[PDB]
């Protein structure tokens, strides 16, 4: 997809050391019958130990990743039911960015962390090139406004298709398509835009959602057989 | 434990047919009474000096045996928490003395319930019968086979006290 | 999809496209419709090869 | 990082649901035979059956899982100490250079350097191996008890995409190994055949 | 340091000038097993240190249930001066501390 | 079934009958330790089992953002917030009944109106 | 039982019994606290490994050491050929009347002499040396002491 990325992987040792300092009891002293609520901690598929307070550990880990101390490519999953905490640092995991949704009780309901002030400086840097301080995609990542999420971590999050209608707490045009609200008040993330699920070839199709799916597949294949200007040289 | 106790490093192979300390002392008593071209080119593979030292040092595990062989514990080296521990010894004045810890050893008891041998075990594992009898150990205990070091030593010591 | 709640059995959750082609499919409907379309494309290829051998 | 070779461990639940005895056997590298799980546990230093079950099942009242484990502890009953279990493992190994006494150590080395290598390969980590083995057995039993569904092979979160980086990495690793082998062969040939 | 095994020949009487028996004399000595943070363990486990100086003080409430460690002012105000000794196990059994050193080899 | 373990070696005990008293004893197969049983039940096969209907309920089940919320009333504390889920047994014979966990008292109730 | 067990004795002593297992944790109400938090955060921040080094020199200059180069290697490493090839000296055949006697004293010393050892002690060419050796001694090839010359029984049995 257009906004898809593949991780290059980093060293897991720093995270393991970090876990040890914050109460990840080693696996050499784990008595299952004396702690039947401990969360098993996995790093790259290795059971390193257990934790008595997974909630705080996950909160600390997520904050560290968002401010920029743990590499954003690192995937952290908390299977609350299974009592497992999996951290993945290996290379080859495909991930994509999403908006971050937090309570922000100022309005009393969950809302995106990114505001119009941020968007103003995003476009200010975009158009100054054609001198305000640089503000790039990395600035969004380091300020905790967007988050890389992979398919495994995608299993433990709730995503809103749009911020227009799903985030606000809750006549209609007869021509508009019927949109389902899903009326959920626990969203954790939001799609940047649904259109980014498509690839390079399908992003040239106009109104692909008014077509039968096989026709979109045919065009994706045929658009690569069309004469144009492959290069200017 | 039955004093004295020894804590040495020794080979644990056949740690069911090794002489107990009491038996050796008795045998010493009776002995005293009785007398009264290469390929010229090979490749060595680099190995981290520490692991080789650990491998050589831990080749023979700790074995803790009392006098009568009643207690026989074999220690195993634990590396998970070996170098992160610290010892505080409470002196007889209320104070504390701090000593760094070197290694952690996990000791498991040996030969308390008359274990079998590998050859005997494999014969039972193979289709000698559909399944091992539930009370096989009780049955073989009465036949006299498969005893323990403690019993193997006590009967010999009583065999001497009787004379 | 990671857009509904666990254990949801409503038509909108399991692939009922309520809209028409004139009105446009929603992103959830678009993906579910694509999943059905992929089924037909695979069936076309496999059945073409197998029926050819049967005919021979 | 370090050797790039892959060793697979399989834990199998023999027998069907209409059988009177379903035991669990694990396949270890360079052993040629599927060993009962209890024997492997004893080879790792956990001789008591209660402790072995504690490593597998983490709930003391989950009698339904313990009931399915009882045949396993029954299968490996005749072995009751670490050394005999190790010798049981060793004689199944495909080396036939070990005579009878280097044979316990051979099994110990196999359990150390080739059994579950992704945790570690250094001496003194049997507890981690035993706990992970119990974790695998627990998941196997959960699926066998209709408490979990078999893992979806198409789940895109269990897949990896190798790009030019890793692809060139393994190619270079293979070629550098060959280069080093040639370097030594030249060294040996120069030393023997008396050349500069 | 390789040596004979069973020793029915009684060779330990001359090969070693010291008792080969484990010394169960100091076993009745209270000992605390303390797990340290990395920053503190990296300077307390140093063998170029530990000259017998006062590392600090250990303070126990009269009624118990709470212990705290107060290091001296020697840390150079780079690490905390107050620590809480968290008793992960109040009653501990089957854990002991044993030493190991070589024996005198002649006579 | 209440598995029993030995006191001296931690191995598994097995049932044995003593005809001198016509009773049930649990004995160890290696160390000769015995103990009279408290119950006469030794085996149980559960062809139709309900163990695992609410498996995975923990003290922070409400923190899961994926679990659906409901407005049903908890009949032990009279609260309206709760998370509900279907049966966790993956046999393809289980009913679609829901299980509700209250986010104020950790009580688990059900929507069943047939047998309850 | 077994009569040999190959123990390793050592001086051991039990010098304490553990009574409490403790966990030292810095107090959050301490002024210097949150310096540890930054230190623990620097643990994950650190990038100890360094990147590969790129050569900015002219490519032709960097390649001047490679392949067929005008420069000659000055290394003394594994020059095994140079070590033994350097030594070389010839020897003239000495009179038979003297070497013949020399072999008999030598044979009196040891009753079995290897060819390489014989040429080393005599330090004479193998060509002439063979004539006298066959004239005095004989070689047993098929026996256990194969490829070893020994004095003939005619003179040995004296
Ligand atoms: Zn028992
Ligand atoms: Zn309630």
């Amino acid at each position: 997809s257009l906004m898809s990325c593949i991780s290059v992987g980093t060293d897991p040792m720093p995270i393991i050391t970090f876990l040890s300092e914050w109460g990840m009891e080693p696996l050499e002293d784990y008595v299952p019958h004396q702690s039947p609520d401990a969360t098993r901690v996995f790093v790259n598929g290795v059971w390193h130990g257990v934790h008595r307070n997974p909630a705080r550990l996950m909160e600390t880990l997520r904050t560290l990743r968002r401010k920029g101390d743990i590499n954003p490519e690192v995937s952290m999953i908390r299977d609350i039911r299974e009592k497992e905490l999996k951290i993945f640092t290996d290379a080859g995991r495909v991930y994509r960015p999403l908006f971050i949704v937090e309570d922000d009780e100022s309005l009393g309901h969950k809302e995106l962390k990114v505001r119009k002030g941020h968007i103003a400086k995003l476009m200010a840097t975009e158009y100054q090139d054609i001198d305000v301080e640089e503000y790039t995609w990395s600035s969004l990542l380091n300020e905790g406004l967007v988050e890389y999420i992979d398919a495994e971590e995608e299993e433990s999050i709730l995503i809103a298709m749009q911020p227009e209608d799903l985030e606000p707490a809750e006549d209609v045009d007869p021509a508009k398509r019927i949109r389902v609200s899903h009326h959920a008040t626990t969203f954790t993330h939001c799609e940047i835009h649904p259109s980014m699920i498509l690839g390079v070839a399908a992003s040239i199709i106009p109104f692909p959602d008014h077509n039968q799916s096989p026709r979109n597949t045919y065009q994706s294949a045929m658009g690569k057989q069309a004469m144009g200007v492959f290069l200017t040289n | 434990f039955h004093l004295p106790v020894r804590l040495h490093r020794k080979d644990t192979r056949n740690l069911q047919f090794q002489l107990t300390r009491a038996e050796i002392v008795q045998r010493q008593k009776e002995i005293s009474e009785y007398k009264k071209l290469r390929r010229k080119t090979r490749q060595l593979k680099v190995l981290d000096e520490n692991a080789k030292k650990l491998r050589f040092e831990e080749f023979y595990p700790w074995v803790m045996e009392d006098f009568d062989g009643y207690n026989t514990w074999v220690g195993s080296y634990e590396a998970g928490n070996s170098d992160s521990y610290v010892l505080l010894s409470v002196e007889d004045d209320g104070s504390f003395t701090m000593i760094p810890a070197d290694k952690v050893y996990k000791f498991t008891a040996r030969n308390k319930y008359a274990t079998l041998t590998i050859d005997e075990a494999e014969k039972r594992m193979d289709k000698k019968s559909g399944e091992v009898p539930r009370w096989l150990m009780k049955h073989l205990d009465n036949i006299g086979t498969t005893t323990t070091r403690y019993d193997r030593t006590r009967r010999k010591l009583k065999a001497v006290a009787d004379q | 999809l990671p857009h509904f709640s666990k254990d949801d059995y409503s038509p909108e959750s399991k692939g009922f496209v309520e809209n028409s082609y004139l009105r446009g499919l929603t992103p959830q409907e678009f993906f579910f419709h694509a999943m059905g379309g992929r089924e037909g494309l695979i069936d076309t290829a496999v059945k073409t090869a197998e029926t050819g051998y049967i005919q021979r | 990082k370090g050797s790039r070779f892959i060793s697979t461990l399989q834990v199998k639940l023999y027998g069907r649901e209409g059988s009177s005895a379903r035991t669990i056997k694990a396949t270890l590298p360079y052993i040629k035979q599927d060993i009962p799980i209890v024997i492997i546990f004893r080879a790792l230093g956990i001789i008591p059956d209660g402790e072995i079950l504690e490593h597998i099942c983490y709930d003391v009242n989950d009698w339904q899982m313990l009931e399915m484990l009882k045949p396993c502890v029954e299968d490996g009953f005749v072995i009751q100490d670490r050394e005999t279990a190790l010798d049981f493992i060793g004689r199944r190994g495909t080396a036939l250079g070990i005579k009878k006494e280097k044979r316990i150590q051979y099994a110990k080395d196999i359990l150390q350097k080739e059994f579950l290598p992704h945790i570690t390969q250094l001496e003194g980590f049997e507890s981690r191996k035993a706990f992970f083995l119990g974790y695998m057995i627990n998941r196997l039993l959960l699926c066998a008890l209709d408490r979990k569904d078999q893992d979806d092979r198409d789940h895109f979160g269990k897949k990896r995409l190798d790009l030019a980086g890793p692809l060139l990495a393994q190619l270079f690793k293979t070629l550098f190994k060959k280069l080093t082998k040639d370097i030594f062969r030249y060294m040996q040939r120069t030393v023997e055949e008396a050349h500069d | 340091e390789v040596f004979d095994g069973n020793d029915i020949e009684n060779n330990e009487t001359k090969v070693y000038e010291e008792s080969l028996d484990l010394d169960l004399e100091r076993s009745n000595r209270q000992v605390w097993l303390v797990r340290l943070p990395m920053f503190l363990a990296e300077k307390w486990r140093d063998r170029n240190n530990l000259h017998g100086q006062e590392l600090g003080k250990i303070r126990i409430n009269k009624d118990g249930s709470k212990i705290t460690l107060l290091l001296n002012e020697n840390d150079n105000d780079s690490i905390p001066h107050e620590y809480d000794l968290e008793l992960t196990k109040k009653v501990v059994e089957n854990e002991y501390v044993f030493t190991e050193q070589n024996l005198k080899k002649y006579q | 079934t209440t598995f029993r373990f030995c006191r001296d070696c931690n191995n598994m005990l097995y049932p044995r009958e003593d005809k001198e008293n016509n009773r049930l004893l649990f004995e160890c197969r290696t160390c000769s330790y015995v103990e009279e049983a408290g119950s006469p039940l030794v085996y149980r096969h559960e062809l139709i089992t309900n163990i695992g209907e609410t498996a995975g309920v923990v003290q922070d089940i409400g923190s899961d953002p994926t679990l659906p919320r409901s407005d049903r009333e908890c009949p032990k504390c009279h609260s309206r917030e709760n998370v509900f889920f279907q049966s966790q047994q993956r046999r393809k014979d289980t009913s679609m009944v829901l299980f509700f966990v209250c986010l104020s008292c950790s009580h688990i109730f059900t929507s069943d109106q047939k047998n309850k | 039982y077994i009569p040999y067990v190959k123990t390793i004795p050592k001086k051991t002593a039990i010098v304490g019994t553990v009574c409490h297992e403790c966990q030292v944790m810095p107090s959050m109400n301490d002024p210097n606290y949150h310096k540890i938090v930054e230190q623990r955060r620097n643990i994950v921040k650190l990038n100890n490994k360094e990147r590969i080094t790129t050569l900015d020199e002219t490519v032709g200059v960097t390649m001047s050491h490679t392949g067929m180069s005008m420069r000659s290697d000055n290394s003394n490493f594994l020059k095994v050929g140079r070590e033994k090839a350097k030594s070389n000296i010839k020897s003239i055949r000495m009179p038979k009347k003297e070497i013949l006697d020399y072999l008999f004293k030598l044979f009196d010393e040891y009753d079995y002499w290897s060819l390489k050892g014989l040429k080393e002690r005599t330090r004479q060419p193998e060509a002439h040396l063979k004539e006298c050796l066959d004239k005095v001694a004989t070689l047993v090839k098929k026996g256990p002491y194969a490829f070893k010359y020994t004095l003939r029984p005619e003179y040995k049995k004296l």
